[PDB]
């Protein structure tokens, strides 16, 4: 399974089957035939394989990179520190990319799950998506194929100078 | 290879190559200053050896 808070799902509310007709639906017969002929043998084979897994259980880990000093507190043309800062920045760039991927998966799952009333019922997912795309665009857009932590720092400084001049000329 | 091994090997490569680059820039500046001023051990074009000069009393005194 997965973590149900980073990939949230609302509570499923299915209606009780209230048949009005007198004809039997074939779907219940096919559901019982799928439970007998398919679901039980697949379940038995999976329980067999899972017992074989439990006979020898071993573990893998999520790699933890401790934070190194970023590109701002690295001296100019000091490759030993700005290399570490650049590797830190590239890992953060790949992780921010996957954060955007998570929020896109949330938006698409919300749209399909809500179905026809998706425009009303998915406003919070749309809002989180708009915020994370605005953040990703302010952070990493237009850097180029030769992007670096220096390029991103220069883009951030230009954006901060624009924000400072717009603030100061409004006061 | 491990990411540790490649990472720290890369840092050793970067230290060696940055030191070589700084020394090449210094080599250019040293050659420029020594050709300009002539007071270093390089570009020492020869002048006449003063061990060849005769210092005896000559035939005429005014010399």
């Amino acid at each position: 399974s997965w973590d149900k808070d980073v990939y949230p799902e609302p509570p499923r509310r299915t209606p009780a089957p209230s048949p009005q007709t007198s004809l039997p639906n074939p779907i219940t017969y096919l559901t019982k035939a799928f439970d007998l002929l398919v679901d039980r043998p697949v379940t038995l084979v999976r329980e067999f394989i899972e017992r074989q897994h439990a006979k020898n259980k071993y573990y893998y880990y999520h790699r933890e990179f401790r934070r190194v000093p970023d590109i701002t507190e690295c001296h100019e043309k000091d490759v030993l520190c700005m290399f570490e800062a650049e590797m830190q920045w590239k890992r953060d760039y790949k992780v921010d990319q996957e954060i955007v991927n998570i929020i896109q998966e949330r938006l698409k799952a919300c749209q399909q799950r809500e179905g026809e009333s998706h425009r009303q019922n998915c406003a919070k997912e749309l809002q989180q998506f708009t915020q994370v795309v605005k953040a990703y665009q302010d952070r990493y857009h237009d850097l180029g194929a030769h992007y670096s932590a220096r390029k991103c720092l220069a883009k951030q400084k230009q954006r901060m100078l624009a924000e400072r001049k717009a603030t100061k000329e409004a006061a | 290879d491990a990411p540790e091994k490649n990472y720290e090997r890369t840092m050793a490569i970067l230290q060696i190559e940055s030191e070589k680059a700084e020394l090449r820039l210094k080599e250019l500046e040293v050659r420029r200053l020594m050709r300009a001023k002539g007071d270093g051990p390089w570009f020492q074009y020869p002048t006449i050896d003063k061990a060849l000069i005769d210092h005896s009393p000559k035939a005429t005194p005014d010399n």
